[PDB]
């Protein structure tokens, strides 16, 4: 109720949010009985390995890292709405997805000629 | 095992707290467990198969090998030091950040490729 | 916000932080994780 | 279909190529590959 | 349920057997085996 | 010297008449002669220069040396037997038709890719 | 302009870069390369 209050999620090129802004911002928004004010970073360390938006500031230079190193760091960059073809996990699915009716249902078979048990249908 | 691959910091015994993501300039070298090389082999499977395609053409670059953006580190992978310090695993077939993007843009850029002439040859 | 120091390796209000989506990383965790009986053995 | 010769191990035109479906093959490449967040890790 | 005996290691009307579902097992074979073209290969 | 070479098909002893264009399975070895270089290494010279874009976008592959396409034959060079009699050259630098067709298509392909960058780079 | 870092020796938000035309060096790449039948052999 936290993250996605601040869509940490764009499909095109970058853009940044001043951190000191959006965290001051969000001391206000998020209701008085969430768990994100009460552990801020403790929630924090939990939430860098889920959104690659999130770039924690290195301790010994004391500057972001360009890469985001998300726990799911390979599933997150095969989702990222790849500008050659739109986004492999959906275009991967929407086929499957079809393939799994053209055999289930049975529509192959479609128009046939030749008695078929209603139950076929 | 899974998830990123944690070599301790102070060196010696990697005790937890004693071990940290093993960042390079590069990236975080992230495991590579046996099933997820299924797809990214089946992926470039799928587009080494246009090979007779990309030479006629002039496009591409050659087959896309998965052993060219992977590596053989070693040492303890998990998905926090606590749980890593019990994967110790070694050479295994690690994938750093920084290629982790080229595996994915690669097969990106080659999949339009293909798309494009898989459409007229359906 | 307050200091914390040691809990996480990460402070929150720590020195040089930086929110900045990236359409290349799409934010995630592992929700479709399969169980299902022929699937999951 | 002009004649080629070794870009591809195969003519089209080439001698006694052959067209012939079979129920027991059905065609298929690799379209259903599995990178949801969950199953893909 | 007339005795058997050997064809298979346990008998129907045998001795001590008991119906009494678990909610913890959800009885289940394999149904959704995956085969479709990407995912089988 | 210029044109295509030839060599000696009656062997050693090279007349005006004992030479033949030294075709074969690639086609025919024709002499790149000094400032026919200068065009060619001027045409990749161009297109390396993109280099950083090619590696970005995973189009390209490698940049693209001129000593791909050539060879180091050696022989007699010229228009004619007759001619080709009077131009014996060593180890010189030839490029055979099958080449003389990749130099072409990979100049023209590539060239297509640059030509689409380098228009919004404009 | 966010920062790549290695792909190429610059930066373009990079530290104490400068545009600044001189009538001396007019920017030129490779247009009128010759290729006509006589001129390229
Ligand atoms: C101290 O707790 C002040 C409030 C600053 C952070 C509280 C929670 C809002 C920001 C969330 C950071 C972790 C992931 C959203
Ligand atoms: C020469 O190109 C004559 C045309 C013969 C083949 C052209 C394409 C039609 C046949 C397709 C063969 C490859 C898969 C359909
Ligand atoms: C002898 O066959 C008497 C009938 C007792 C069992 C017949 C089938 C009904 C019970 C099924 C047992 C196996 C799984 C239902
Ligand atoms: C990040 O990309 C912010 C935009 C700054 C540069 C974008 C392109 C405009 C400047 C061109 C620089 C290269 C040659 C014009």
């Amino acid at each position: 109720t936290a993250m996605t209050m601040l869509t940490p999620d764009i499909s095109a090129g970058s853009a940044s949010c001043n951190w000191k802004s959006l965290l001051a911002f969000a001391k206000d928004i998020l209701p008085l009985d969430n768990l994100c004010l009460t552990y801020p970073n403790e929630f924090y360390n939990v939430a860098i390995h889920r959104y690659p938006a999130l770039k924690p500031g290195n301790p010994d230079t004391k500057l972001p890292d360009a890469q985001a190193h998300p726990l799911g760091e390979v599933a997150g960059a095969f989702n990222a709405a790849t500008s050659e073809v739109g986004s492999l996990v959906g275009s991967s699915s929407t086929l499957s997805q079809a393939i799994s009716t053209m055999a289930g249902k049975d529509l192959d078979l479609i128009e046939a000629d030749t008695p078929l048990p209603v139950s076929v249908f | 095992p899974t998830g990123k691959l944690w070599r301790p910091v102070g060196t010696s015994v990697a005790t937890i707290d004693s071990l940290a993501i093993v960042s390079d300039r590069f990236g975080q070298y992230s495991f590579v467990n046996e099933g997820m090389r299924e797809t990214f082999s089946k992926a470039l499977f799928d587009i080494n198969m246009w090979q007779p395609l990309f030479q006629a053409t002039k496009t591409g670059c050659g087959p896309i090998v998965l052993s060219s953006f992977t590596t053989t580190t070693s040492g303890y992978v998990g998905a926090t030091a606590g749980d890593a310090l019990d994967n110790p695993v070694t050479n295994g077939v690690f994938i750093s950040t920084v290629q982790i993007m080229n595996l994915q843009r690669t097969i990106a850029a080659r999949m339009r490729d293909v798309a494009l002439w898989q459409k007229h040859l359906d | 916000g307050n200091v914390q120091t040691s809990v996480n390796t990460y402070n929150i209000t720590g020195d040089g932080n930086s929110f900045t989506p990236t359409s290349d990383m799409t934010s995630t965790a592992a929700p479709a994780i399969d169980l299902k009986p022929g699937v999951l053995n």
